[PDB]
Parts: structure tokens; C-alpha cells; sequence
RNA sequence: GGCUAAAUACCGGCACGAGACCGAUAGUCAACAAGUACCGUAAGGGAAAGUUGAAAAGAACUUUGAAGAGAGAGUUCAAGAGGGCGUGAAACCGUUAAGAGGUAAACGGGUGGGGUCCGCGCAGUCCGCCCGGAGGAUUCAACCCGGCGGCGCGGUCCGGC
């Protein structure tokens, strides 16, 4: 008998994308060659975020984009997201930028290319980037969900700012006891 | 593409066989009946079959043309062999080497033309 | 196994019987071996042993 | 119909069955394991001294509770009984086997019982009425019966006192034999 | 009142007759799905409009 | 004080259509002389129960028996389907055959002996090339005519979409 545990000797990870789409497996099939076959870690981290679930993939809005897209060096350099890359109505100017995503709302599409820019599909930035040379790879807010919201300590405890389950909201919706220090106790 | 088309044919067709542990593959132009993307006779813009000739005296080598990849009429042209054993063996190498015509189904080529061959001897 | 014998053994990289391992000599691991004493059976190696 | 046996030389046997007869299986079964192997005369004349209680059955399996008898010692054994109806249920068997000898052209004087089986038929349901508003079973026991008999090299004629009785006329077979000619 | 019924978004409805018709252009995928297309002329078929009346 | 169609409801009734339903211990209690038989003074309670065969061709006739039952014979593709008869399981029973038997039987592992059957075994594989002996030919290469196919950075040919 050896002494160790074995609790922890599977590694939860993705191995590949739950997703049956076979757009996105033709993909990883591809990147699953460059990860491999290259030096670049840059095509690790892509072939992992291939894998990656909805929720760990995060749309990037245009704004968000622009803004990250505009620090100082980062001229002619393609902007890559594998996710999708929403619209943003706040914007008003869009610059020329050259973009790879996996998807690319209709409205963003028409902004992006008529400010004179290059949306590419991931098959293509390959051909192009096959090192990920020249790249800034970007990512949504991961935790710009409303789950968020509810998770930490439990609401009624001291300085918990976490949002409770309720089905409506108003005065009459757990504001009375344990909320104000008039019922009972606050904290 | 022939990757696509793999991708939504790998596990559903009506040429796909799994049995006993197995899996074979039925449509027309697959060398080893092997449910790969390498033998499929279908997915390919190039490919080769070796069939049995209608009488049974030498065989068909089936060889798929460039340009009318959309019409299945036109698409297959047919060529009978019926020379001595090793003179067949040949024309299917020069038929695949020289033409640089799927040189990774040479030796699976001359296989199948080689059993078709040895099943048109008198059964003894 | 005590826990403080488990700990000291899985340091020692001895967590099977009979596993072996050298270990160089010092306050530290003098003070080390004595809390595995029931455990282990050490000594000094000569040439012919390493 | 179907033994469960086939005979050897079926050009030298004879057959004889009945189905759902009213006696008891358990008393039948021992009877024909007794005259089993027999000529047709020897098995014949045991049987019906068993009726007159000068030889008796063994009780080898269904034993339990039978008596002892000085009879069953020429068995081999403690335990016999002298069952009536067995008997005489198959003694009417024997007969018609040995009249399908005959229709068949066989030396009914050298037969013996190759097979004989007794088989539990279906029960018949009758009830019987205990104490405190009570009412139980009260179930018949038949049996079917078959039996094969074989020409063997052995000769036994029939006895003189027996071939010399009158042949029985039954007035209720000819009133019924005229009623339907 | 076992829920029998589904609701599918028009969007993906509409998805799946497009992927349904590329999917008939292909020969191989014809094919693979048992239809004996071995000498029609050409895919898509296309006839003329006579055969309407 | 007053009337008022329509759009709405409908496990009763008359008449219909359908089903990713159940398939005779299921599905209605009820596939059948079922709200029947049967129980209760009554209010009430309430079953079991489908299937020979293509066609009754439903076994004439002979013979033992008082008869039930049998033996032959015959019908049928089959009664190895015989009127509660399609198939026909297990438990349980009879008989036949084989083996065995004083620590209830049964059981795991390891062998050994004997059976039943299988190899549709019993002079022992098949294949490539090469050497040699005997033969025999819709006879090889090389050239000529024609057809088809692949490729061409035809270093930069013409015409097309
Ligand atoms: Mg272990
Ligand atoms: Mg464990
Ligand atoms: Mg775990
Ligand atoms: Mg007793
Ligand atoms: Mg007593
Ligand atoms: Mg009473
Ligand atoms: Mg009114
Ligand atoms: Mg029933
Ligand atoms: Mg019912
Ligand atoms: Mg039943
Ligand atoms: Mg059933
Ligand atoms: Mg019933
Ligand atoms: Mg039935
Ligand atoms: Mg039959
Ligand atoms: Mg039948
Ligand atoms: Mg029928
Ligand atoms: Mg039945
Ligand atoms: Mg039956
Ligand atoms: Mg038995
Ligand atoms: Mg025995």
C-alpha cells in the first residue's frame, strides 16, 4: 500500500467543446494542429477557449473593443475574441480595425466594414497569423452576468452586498426584518 | 468541402455499418469498405474504385474527374482491365502514380484488384 | 499512522514500506528522523552501498 | 396420442391407456411399479390376489404412515398394502391390452409389462366443511395410465379354471345394442 | 396535460431549412442518405416549369 | 321595471373521424348471454371468462370393456391442432437413461475420471519471388490509328462564367 490521496487525481478541464457544431470542431481540429505543431502559446490559449462553455465565452461589445484596441502600440495589430462581438449603440465613431471572432452581430458587421475595417473567421487568421504574430487577444466581462449578482456571502449576513432570490420586488418584498434596524435588526 | 461533408456523414449514412464490434462502409468507390475519411468514395473530389467487370473476367477501375463535381451522371469515368494478374496490377499503379491521381490509395488499389483477380479463378 | 508521523514520512518521500531514500545529516533532519523512529530503520552508507 | 416410451419392435407390442381414471395415483403408482416386468399370467394372477389380500403391494415411496405386513417382506421390504381399486382399474387395463394382442395377432401367452407409467391427472374439486364457518379442499387424486407390453420367449398359458368361466352376458349391452340397430 | 407541444424559434426554424437545402446539393450527402442519384444530370435538379401543369 | 343574437362552456345524449395510447392480471368493472353470475334484509358490493382448422373435412367402420376409456382405421400440411382444442414456459410429478450416495443439501478454487456432442478431425497450411524439367498460347516490348483521363509556372495560348 502506498500512502496518497486520490480525491484530486482527475482534472476537471475541457478536453474539447461539449458543442456538437462541426463549424466549431473543424476549428479545433485546426488549432488542435497549431497548438501542438507551434511554439506559440498564443495558439494554446485560443484552442482553450475553443473548449470553453456560453458563459466562460463573454460577448465583447464595440466599445469595449475600440477602447482596448486604442491603447498606445496597438496600431494595425487584429483584435481576436473567440466569442462574439455585439454592437454598441453608445458608440458614435467607429475606427478601422481588423477583427477575428467567431461571431459577429449583423449591425456590427455593417460599422465595422464601413469605417474600412477587416472582420476575419478563425480559419483565417491562421493562413494570416499562423504563430498569432501581431495579435491582441481580447475577452468579455466574465462576470457581466446577473448570477453575479447573487453569489458571496449569503444577503443577511454583515456587509453582504449580495443580491437576493425574490420574486417581485417593492416594499412589501423582504425589506421589513433584518433589514432596517426599526424591525428587529439590521446588519 | 470533403472535411465538412465528413463531419455530418462520419456517423450517419445509409453506407454506414456497425456490427460485431466493427464498422464497415457500402458506397461504391471505397477501396477497404473502411468508414474513414481516407477510403470514402464519396466526400473526395479524387477517388478510386476497383470493381469486378459485369462478366466476371477482370476488372473496373473507377476514377472520379475534376470537373463536374455536381453532376453525378458525368462524374465517374470507367475503365475495364482484363489482362494477365500482373500485367492489371500495372496499369492500376501507373493509373495511380503517374497521374499523381491519389498516390495514398496505391497499394489499397492494387489489394482490392488483386482479390478480385484471385476470386475469378475456378474454386477448387 | 499519528498524523505527525504521516506528515514527516511523506517528507522523507518514504510512503511505502520498504522505500528508500538518503538523506543528509543535520539538526534539522536529525530532529526529523527521531519523530519516525518507530517507522524507519536508518544508518550511515558506506561507498559500496550508494 | 403419445407414450412416453416408444417400443422396441413395435410389430411384437401391444398398448393399452386411460386418462383421468378415479382412483387414487398414489395407491396406482405403487401397484404398477409392482407387476412392472411382469407376464402378462403372472401379473395377472398377483393382482388379484392383492383383491383377496393374499399378496400384497410394497409401499416403497408413498409411505408415510403405511403399515407393516408379513406380505411385504417378500419384497424386500416393511411396508404394504393391499389396494383394491388399483387393482381392478388395472386388471381392466391388462385385459384390453391383451385383447389388442389379439386383434393384432400376438401370443398373448408370451407377453410381459415392458412400460407401465402413472401420470397425476387434473384434479377434481369437491369440498369438505370445518369448524368455525370454515371450508376446505376436499380434492380427487385420478391418474392416467399406459402401458406397453413386449412378446417375450417365455410361454405361460392361461389357467384351465379361468378360460373354462362362461362368457358373461349383459342384458343393459343388448338393450342398448338393439336401441341402436 | 402532459406538455406535448414545442416551441422553436423562427430564427433556428429558419436556420434549419437552409441547412437543409445546402445539405441537398451536395451529392455525397444525397447519397449518404440512400437516394439512388447515380446518373441524375445534375444537382440541384432543375426542370422546367411545364411540369407544374 | 323589462327584452336581446354573436364570439364562450360541454367527462350526459345522437352520429362521426383520428391517435408516437393499452393489448386479455393490460385497456372501461365489463373484447365473451357484465352491471351479468354471485353476496347482503337493505342502502349497496360485484367477478371470472378471448384463440381447433384454410375449410368441420369434428374421426365412418372393426374390436376389448357395463361404461368412462382403449387399440386399429380414417380427415388434415399438422390432432406431435380431437370441441375450455394456436403456441405451450416455470414450479411440481411419472417414467427412461447415466452417475452417485453414513457428517442435510447446496456453494468458491484446483485438478482428475467418465459421458454427451463438436472438429461435419486422423499423414497436416497457405502465399510472393527465384532455380530447374516438361508442355500450351485471346503473346511481350517498341512503333501506328482512335478514344478517354490527369497535369500544365501554355515560363505570359484562345474563349467563357
Ligand atoms: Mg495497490
Ligand atoms: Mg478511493
Ligand atoms: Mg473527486
Ligand atoms: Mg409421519
Ligand atoms: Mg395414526
Ligand atoms: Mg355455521
Ligand atoms: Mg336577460
Ligand atoms: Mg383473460
Ligand atoms: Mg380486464
Ligand atoms: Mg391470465
Ligand atoms: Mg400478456
Ligand atoms: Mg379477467
Ligand atoms: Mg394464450
Ligand atoms: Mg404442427
Ligand atoms: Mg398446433
Ligand atoms: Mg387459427
Ligand atoms: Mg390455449
Ligand atoms: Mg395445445
Ligand atoms: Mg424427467
Ligand atoms: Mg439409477
Amino acid at each position: 500500500g502506498v500512502d496518497i490521496r486520490h480525491n484530486k487525481d482527475r482534472k476537471v478541464r475541457r478536453k474539447e467543446p461539449k458543442s456538437q457544431d462541426i463549424y466549431l470542431r473543424l476549428l479545433v481540429k485546426l488549432y488542435r494542429f497549431l497548438a501542438r505543431r507551434t511554439n506559440s502559446t498564443f495558439n494554446q490559449v485560443v484552442l482553450k477557449r475553443l473548449f470553453m462553455s456560453r458563459t466562460n465565452r463573454p460577448p465583447l461589445s464595440l466599445s469595449r473593443m475600440i477602447r482596448k484596441m486604442k491603447l498606445p502600440g496597438r496600431e494595425n495589430k487584429t483584435a481576436v475574441v473567440v466569442g462574439t462581438v455585439t454592437d454598441d449603440v453608445r458608440v458614435q465613431e467607429v475606427p478601422k480595425l481588423k477583427v477575428c471572432a467567431l461571431r459577429v452581430t449583423s449591425r456590427a458587421r455593417s460599422r465595422i466594414l464601413k469605417a474600412g475595417g477587416k472582420i476575419l473567421t478563425f480559419d483565417q487568421l491562421a493562413l494570416d497569423s499562423p504563430k498569432g504574430r501581431g495579435t491582441v487577444l481580447l475577452s468579455g466581462p466574465r462576470k457581466g452576468r446577473e448570477v453575479y449578482r447573487h453569489f458571496g456571502k449569503a444577503p443577511g449576513t454583515p456587509h453582504s452586498h449580495t443580491k437576493p432570490y425574490v420574486r417581485s420586488k417593492g416594499r412589501k418584498f423582504e425589506r421589513a426584518r433584518g433589514r432596517r434596524a426599526s424591525r428587529g435588526y439590521k446588519n | 468541402s470533403a472535411h465538412l461533408q465528413w463531419m455530418v456523414v462520419r456517423n450517419c449514412s445509409s453506407f454506414l455499418i456497425k456490427r460485431n464490434k466493427q464498422t464497415y462502409s457500402t458506397e461504391p468507390n471505397n477501396l477497404k469498405a473502411r468508414n474513414s475519411f481516407r477510403y470514402n468514395g464519396l466526400i473526395h473530389r479524387k477517388t478510386v474504385g476497383v470493381e469486378p467487370a459485369a462478366d466476371g473476367k477482370g476488372v473496373v477501375v473507377v476514377m472520379k474527374r475534376r470537373s463536374g463535381q455536381r453532376k453525378p451522371a458525368t462524374s465517374y469515368v470507367r475503365t475495364t482491365i482484363n489482362k494477365n494478374a500482373r500485367a492489371t496490377l500495372s496499369s492500376i499503379r501507373h493509373m495511380i502514380r503517374k497521374n499523381k491521381y491519389h498516390p495514398d490509395l496505391r497499394m489499397a488499389a492494387i489489394r482490392r484488384a488483386s482479390a478480385i483477380l484471385r476470386s475469378q479463378k475456378p474454386v477448387m | 499512522v499519528s498524523p505527525k508521523v504521516r506528515k514527516v514520512l511523506q517528507l522523507l518521500r518514504l510512503r511505502q514500506i520498504f522505500n528508500g531514500t538518503f538523506v543528509k545529516l543535520n539538526k534539522a533532519s536529525i530532529n526529523m528522523l527521531r519523530i519516525v523512529e518507530p517507522y524507519i530503520a536508518w544508518g550511515y552508507p558506506n561507498l559500496k552501498s550508494v | 396420442v403419445r407414450y412416453s416410451l416408444d417400443p422396441e419392435n413395435p410389430t411384437k407390442s401391444c398398448k393399452s391407456r386411460g386418462s383421468n381414471l378415479r382412483v387414487h395415483f398414489k395407491n396406482t403408482r405403487e401397484t404398477a411399479q409392482a407387476i412392472k416386468g411382469m407376464h402378462i399370467r403372472k401379473a395377472t394372477k398377483y393382482l388379484k390376489d392383492v383383491t383377496l389380500k393374499k399378496q400384497c403391494v410394497p409401499f416403497r415411496r408413498y409411505n408415510g404412515g403405511v403399515g407393516r405386513c408379513a406380505q411385504a417382506k417378500q419384497w424386500g421390504w416393511t411396508q404394504g398394502r393391499w389396494p383394491k381399486k388399483s387393482a381392478e382399474f388395472l386388471l381392466h387395463m391388462l385385459k384390453n391390452a391383451e385383447s389388442n394382442a389379439e386383434l393384432k395377432g400376438l401370443d398373448v401367452d408370451s407377453l410381459v409389462i415392458e412400460h407401465i407409467q402413472v401420470n397425476k391427472a387434473p384434479k377434481m374439486r369437491r369440498r369438505t366443511y370445518r369448524a368455525h364457518g370454515r371450508i376446505n379442499p376436499y380434492m380427487s387424486s385420478p391418474c392416467h395410465i399406459e402401458m406397453i407390453l413386449t412378446e417375450k420367449e417365455q410361454i405361460v398359458p392361461k389357467p384351465e379354471e379361468e378360460v373354462a368361466q362362461k362368457k358373461k352376458i349383459s342384458q343393459k349391452k343388448l338393450k342398448k345394442q338393439k336401441l341402436m340397430a | 396535460w402532459r406538455r406535448w407541444h414545442r416551441r422553436v424559434n423562427t430564427t433556428q426554424k429558419r436556420y434549419a431549412i437552409c441547412s437543409a437545402l445546402a445539405a441537398s446539393a451536395l451529392p455525397a450527402l444525397v447519397m449518404s442518405k440512400g437516394h439512388r442519384i447515380e446518373e441524375v444530370p445534375e444537382l440541384p435538379l432543375v426542370v422546367e416549369d411545364k411540369v407544374e401543369g
